[PDB]
RNA sequence: UUGACCUCAAAUCAGGUAGGACUACGCGCUGAACUUAAGCAUAUCAAUAAGCGCAGGAAAAGAAAAUAACCAUGAUUCCCUCAGUAACGGCGAGUGAAGCGGGAAAAGCUCAAAUUUGAAAUCUGGCAACAUUUCUUUUGUUGUCCGAGUUGUAAUUUCAA
RNA sequence: GGACAUGGGUUAGUCGAUCCUAAGAGAUAGGGAAGCUCCGUAUGAAAGGCACGAUUUUUCGUGCCUAUCGAAAGGG
RNA sequence: CAGAAUUCCGUGAAUCAUCGAAUCUUUGAACGCACAUUGCGCCUUUGGGUUCUACCAAAGGCAUGCCUGUUUGAGUGUCAUU
C-alpha cells in the first residue's frame, strides 16, 4: 500500500571499512611540530623596539603556522604565555609573527635568555 | 570567520537523541537495547533539553555522542550481523 | 658525533629524547646564526643537522622492521612493505602460474621428452 | 583609433598560470590552458609542433624517479640489505 | 548434447519460434542501457565456440550500435579539394559494427581483456553484439594454462589493435592470393623501401 | 523504477504477442496435485551432497 | 596591484630574489665561469608576465 | 504468512584493476592538399603529412577454407630473385604484385561440437596451519567453512585425426 | 634620482577576499560519436531525509515529503 | 675563505665512488569539492592546556568505471507453503 506516487530507493546497510591490512606501515610523526614552526627570532632594529616598547617578541615563522599553533609552539619552547599573535607574509615569502606577551612576563628578558639580542 | 550557524555546537553537538542514535550506528532497537544493556550505556538528560533538541520540547531520550561513538566499535555489534547471517 | 649503530642499540624513548635535546641544539645554533656566530658554530649546524637526520633515520629502521615483523607470514601488507620494482613486474604473471599445464600437456611431455641424442660419423 | 592609443585601454589579463604547467597560457575565460591542456587528462601534443615537443618532454625536469628506476635495474631489482 | 541442438537452432533464424524471440528480446535490449551486462550468455553455445567458459572470470556485456553507413564529420558536409575526395553521404567504415560493439564494451570496463564477440540480435536502428571478457586479474584466469595467455601485457586491448576474430577480418588477415595487401602498412613498406646495399 | 517496469511489461509482452506453438507450449505445465505427487517421488531419489 | 593572491605574492618573491648580484667569493672558485648575473632584470624595461 | 529462485540495486563493503607519460620501430582508424600530368576534372602525390586509438622489447603474422597442374610442394617472418615483370593506367603522366628457386631461422599446437553419470572427479575466497624467498618485500602447499558451478567446471578428443 | 649597492619595511573577529547568487560555465544520469570528445544540467535516474516504538516470532517494524564554479563595483 | 680534524696502535676525511634501507614539501593521470579563492567540507581515533559541553592541534581516511566475493535490500519477475 503506497500513498506516495514516487518510489524512493530503500536504505541498506552499510559496512564500514575493516581493512585486512594497514596501507601505511608506520604512521607519520607530526610534520608540523613545535620545533619546525618557529625558525628563528627576528632581530632587526624595528623588532628590538617593539621588544622594549609593546611587549612584542617577533619571530621568523614556518608558513603553514596560524595563530594558534605559533602560540602554542611559543608556550611549549619558552614556557610563556602569549596574549596575542598578529602575523604577515613578508615580501620575501616568509611569515613574520608578532607575538605580544603576557603583561606579567617581560620580553626583554625573555629575548636575553633566548640570547639574540 | 563566519557566522557560525546556531546549534553547531554545545548541548545540540554533545547530545543526541535515540532515533538519530539508530541511525548513526545503523542498529535496529532491539539490537541498540540490548547493546545499551550490555554496556554501561543509560540515558542522560540535559540541563536546556530544548536547546539540545533543536527547538522542539517533546519527550526525547538523549544520550552523550561519546556513547554512542563509543558503541561503533564494538565487537559485539559484528557478532548480531554475523547472527543474522547465520 | 652521533654514531648511527650506538643510536641502533638504544631504545625509542631515548632516540625521541635525544632528537628532542637534538632539536634544542639546533634551534639555538640558528639563534646564534642570525645573531651572529662564529665559524665553530655555524660548522655545528650542519652537524647536529645530520645527527637529526640520524636519529630520525634509526627511528625509521625501527618502527617499520616491527611492521614487518607484525606483518610477516600474512597474507595482506602494508603497500610501503611490498616490493616496488616495477608496476609491469607487479602485474606480471608468477612463475608458479606461468608453468601451469594442463593434464594433457604433462602426459606428453612425461612420455615423450625431448632425448638427448648424437650422431655417429 | 588603432595603434598607440588602442595600446592604452590593455589592462585585463586573458591568461593566467597554469596549475600544471607553470607557464602562463591558462585561458581564465575558457578555463584551459593553451599549452598542456589542462583541465584534460591528457597534455596538449602536436606532431607537428616538434620543437614544442622537446621544449618539455621527457628529460628536461629533474626525472628523479626513472633515473633511480635506472640504477635499480642495472642490478637487477634487488632488495635486502648487503652483507 | 543440447549444444548441437542449440547450434542448429541458431541456424534457422525465420523460423516462427526465432522472430518471436528475436522480437521479445530486441525490445527488452532496447529497454535497458546501450552498454548492459549479461547476467548469462543468451547463446550459451555460441558463448562455449568462441572461448567462455561458465566460471569465475567470464563476464558478458550486451551492447546495441547503430547501423548504416559513415558520414564525415565535416562541417556541413564541405570538403575542400578535388571531387574525389567530395563525398560525404555514401561513405562507410572499415571495421565491422562488430569491432565497434567490442571497442566500446572494452572501453567501458578497462580492466577486462575483449575475449571474443557475437551478433545476437538486430533491428532497422541497432544492432545488438555480446561481447566475452575475461578478467586477467582474477587468480582463476591466472591459474588456467588454457586461458593465460590473455594475462600477458601483449594482449591489452586486442579489440582496439585488431587482433580479435573480427578484427583480423577488418584488416583482410589471411592466406592467399586474395589477401596479398595485408598487412597494409607492413606489406607497403616492405615493397616502398629502397634497399641500397654497400656493393652494388 | 526501470527495472520494475521492464519486468511487467516484458510479462505483457508475452501475453499480448501472438506466441509460436514451440514456446506457448510451456505456458501449460503440470497441475498442482500431479506436481506434488511428482516431487514426492523426486525427494526420495535426491542425490548425495558433498558432506554425505 | 594592493589585492594579490598568494600565488602572486610567492611568485614575486622568488623573481625578487633571483634579481640579485653574484655573490664575490663565487667569482674566487676555480675554473670558475660566471663574471655577472646573466639573468638581471629591472621593473621598467622586461616585466615577469605572470 | 514465511521461504526458494530470477533479475536489479547499495555500501569509505573484502581484495583487485583501468587511466597519464614516452611513441624511433609496431597494430589499427581517419585522412588531405601542394605537386606530376608542361592546362585540367580521372589519375598522381598517397592507401602519404596532420588528427585519433592501442602494445611490446620487438610488434605483427603464423601451423593452410596455401600453392600449384609438377617426378608435385608444405605454418609464419625476413633476404636475394622472380621483376620494373603479369597486370593497372585521360592504356596518357605514371603505377605494379605473386607462385617457384636460393638463403637466414625453424616448433609446434589449444578449444567448441561426446553420458564422469557406479557418484563436479573442477574452481575462487575467508580462516588456521605449515613452507618458500632477488625478498621479513616473493611464491605457494595442506586442512577446513562459505561460495561459484549441472543454463556444464575436470578428465577424454581436434581431422595430422 | 623611480638609476646603482647594502639593509630595513606591509601586523585586522570588525577593511576586502572567503559566504551568496547573476548572466554564464559545468561534472554526474543518459544518448551520440572510429575517436579526440560532443550534447545534456531534476533530464526517460532506485538521485535523501525525519519521527515514533517496554524490544519486533531477541533476523525492524510504523507513519510522514536541485552538484559545483561564477561579482575585491551587486547581496552581505 | 672560514672552519674543524682523523691522531698517524682507524669503524674513518671526502662537492668521492657505489647503492639492495629510508626520506621524498605543494602539485600534476591527480583521487573529498574546488581553485586568477594556502578557499570549502565530512568521517574515525588521539592529544593539548591557568580555559575542558568550548576551542585548537595531530594521525589515518572520503574520486570514477569495472571484475570476483560479502552484506543489506527492491520488484503486481517465476512459484511453493497455506
Ligand atoms: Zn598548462
Amino acid at each position: 500500500v503506497r500513498t506516495s506516487t514516487t518510489f524512493r530507493r530503500p536504505k541498506t546497510l552499510q559496512l564500514s571499512r575493516k581493512p585486512k591490512y594497514a596501507r601505511k606501515s608506520v604512521a607519520h610523526a607530526p610534520r608540523l611540530d613545535e620545533y619546525k614552526i618557529i625558525v628563528n627570532p627576528i632581530n632587526s632594529e624595528s623588532a628590538m623596539k617593539k621588544i622594549e616598547d609593546d611587549n612584542t617578541l617577533v619571530f621568523h615563522v614556518h608558513l603553514k603556522a596560524n595563530k594558534f599553533t605559533i602560540k602554542e609552539a611559543v608556550r611549549k619552547l619558552y614556557s610563556v604565555e602569549p596574549v596575542k599573535i598578529n602575523t604577515l607574509i613578508r615580501p620575501n615569502g616568509t611569515k613574520k609573527a608578532f607575538v605580544k606577551l603576557s603583561a606579567d612576563a617581560d620580553a626583554l628578558d625573555v629575548a636575553n635568555r633566548i640570547g639574540f639580542l | 570567520a563566519r557566522v557560525k550557524q546556531k546549534g553547531k555546537a554545545g548541548a545540540a553537538r554533545i547530545y543526541i537523541t535515540r532515533n538519530q542514535a539508530l541511525k548513526k550506528l545503523q542498529l535496529t532497537l532491539a539490537d541498540f537495547r540490548r547493546i545499551c544493556i550490555l554496556k554501561g550505556v543509560y540515558p542522560r538528560e540535559p540541563k536546556n533539553k530544548k536547546k539540545a533538541n533543536k527547538g522542539s520540547t517533546a519527550p526525547v531520550t538523549f544520550y552523550y555522542t561519546k556513547d554512542i561513538q563509543y558503541l561503533l566499535h564494538e565487537p559485539i555489534v559484528q557478532k548480531f550481523r554475523e547472527y543474522k547471517v547465520f | 658525533a652521533l654514531k648511527t649503530f650506538e643510536l641502533r642499540k638504544q631504545s625509542q624513548e631515548n632516540l625521541a629524547e635525544q632528537l628532542q635535546e637534538l632539536r634544542q641544539e639546533l634551534a639555538s645554533l640558528r639563534v646564534q646564526k642570525i645573531a651572529g656566530g662564529s665559524g665553530s658554530k655555524l660548522s655545528k649546524i650542519k652537524t647536529t643537522r645530520k645527527d637529526i637526520a640520524r636519529i630520525l633515520t634509526v627511528i625509521n629502521e625501527s618502527n617499520r622492521l616491527a611492521a614487518r615483523e607484525a606483518y610477516k607470514n600474512k597474507k595482506y601488507i602494508p603497500l610501503d612493505l611490498r616490493q616496488k620494482k616495477t608496476r609491469a613486474i607487479r602485474r606480471a604473471l608468477t612463475p608458479y602460474e606461468q608453468s601451469r599445464k594442463t593434464l594433457k600437456q604433462i602426459k606428453k611431455e612425461r612420455y615423450f621428452p625431448l632425448r638427448k641424442y648424437a650422431l655417429k660419423a | 583609433t588603432k595603434g598607440t592609443q588602442s595600446f592604452g585601454m590593455r589592462h585585463n589579463k586573458s591568461h593566467t598560470i597554469c596549475r600544471r604547467c607553470g607557464k602562463r597560457s591558462f585561458h581564465i575565460q575558457k578555463s584551459t590552458c593553451a599549452c598542456c591542456g589542462y583541465p584534460a587528462a591528457k597534455t596538449r601534443s602536436y606532431n607537428w609542433g616538434a620543437k614544442a615537443k622537446r621544449r618539455r618532454t621527457t628529460g628536461t625536469g629533474r626525472m628523479s624517479y626513472l633515473k633511480k628506476v635506472h640504477r635499480s635495474f642495472k642490478n637487477g631489482f634487488r632488495s635486502g640489505k648487503p652483507a | 548434447g543440447a549444444y548441437k541442438y542449440l547450434e542448429e537452432l541458431a541456424k534457422k533464424k525465420q523460423s516462427d519460434v526465432n522472430l518471436f524471440l528475436s522480437r521479445v528480446r530486441a525490445w527488452e535490449y532496447r529497454q535497458m542501457n546501450v552498454i548492459h551486462r549479461a547476467s548469462r550468455p543468451s547463446r550459451p553455445d555460441k558463448a562455449r565456440r568462441l572461448g567462455y567458459k561458465a566460471k569465475q572470470g567470464y563476464v558478458i556485456y550486451r551492447i546495441r550500435v547503430r547501423r548504416g553507413g559513415r558520414k564525415r564529420p565535416v562541417p556541413k558536409g564541405q570538403t575542400y579539394g578535388k571531387p574525389v575526395h567530395q563525398g560525404v553521404n555514401h561513405l562507410k567504415y572499415q571495421r565491422s559494427a562488430r569491432c565497434t560493439a567490442e571497442e566500446r564494451v572494452g572501453r567501458y570496463c578497462s580492466n577486462l581483456r575483449v575475449l571474443n564477440s557475437y551478433w545476437v540480435n538486430q533491428d532497422a536502428t541497432y544492432k545488438f553484439f555480446e561481447v566475452i571478457l575475461v578478467d586477467p586479474s582474477h587468480k582463476a584466469i591466472r591459474r588456467d594454462p588454457r586461458i593465460n595467455w590473455i594475462v600477458n601485457p601483449v594482449h591489452k586491448h586486442r579489440e582496439s589493435r585488431g587482433l580479435t576474430s573480427i578484427g583480423k577480418k577488418s584488416r583482410g588477415i589471411g592466406k592467399g592470393h586474395r589477401f596479398n595487401n595485408s598487412p597494409q602498412h607492413a606489406t607497403w613498406l616492405r615493397h616502398n623501401t629502397l634497399s641500397l646495399r654497400r656493393y652494388r | 523504477p526501470e527495472y520494475i517496469r521492464l519486468q511487467r511489461r516484458r510479462k505483457i509482452l508475452n501475453l499480448r504477442l501472438k506466441v509460436p506453438p514451440a514456446i506457448a507450449q510451456f505456458q501449460k505445465t503440470l497441475d498442482k496435485n500431479t506436481a506434488t505427487q511428482v516431487f514426492k517421488l523426486l525427494n526420495k531419489y535426491r542425490p548425495e551432497t558433498a558432506a554425505e | 596591484p594592493s589585492h594579490k593572491s598568494f600565488r602572486t605574492k610567492q611568485k614575486l618573491a622568488k623573481a625578487a630574489r633571483q634579481n640579485r648580484p653574484i655573490p664575490q667569493w663565487i667569482r674566487l672558485r676555480t675554473g670558475n665561469t660566471v663574471h655577472y648575473n646573466m639573468k638581471r632584470r629591472h621593473w621598467r624595461r622586461t616585466k615577469l608576465n605572470i
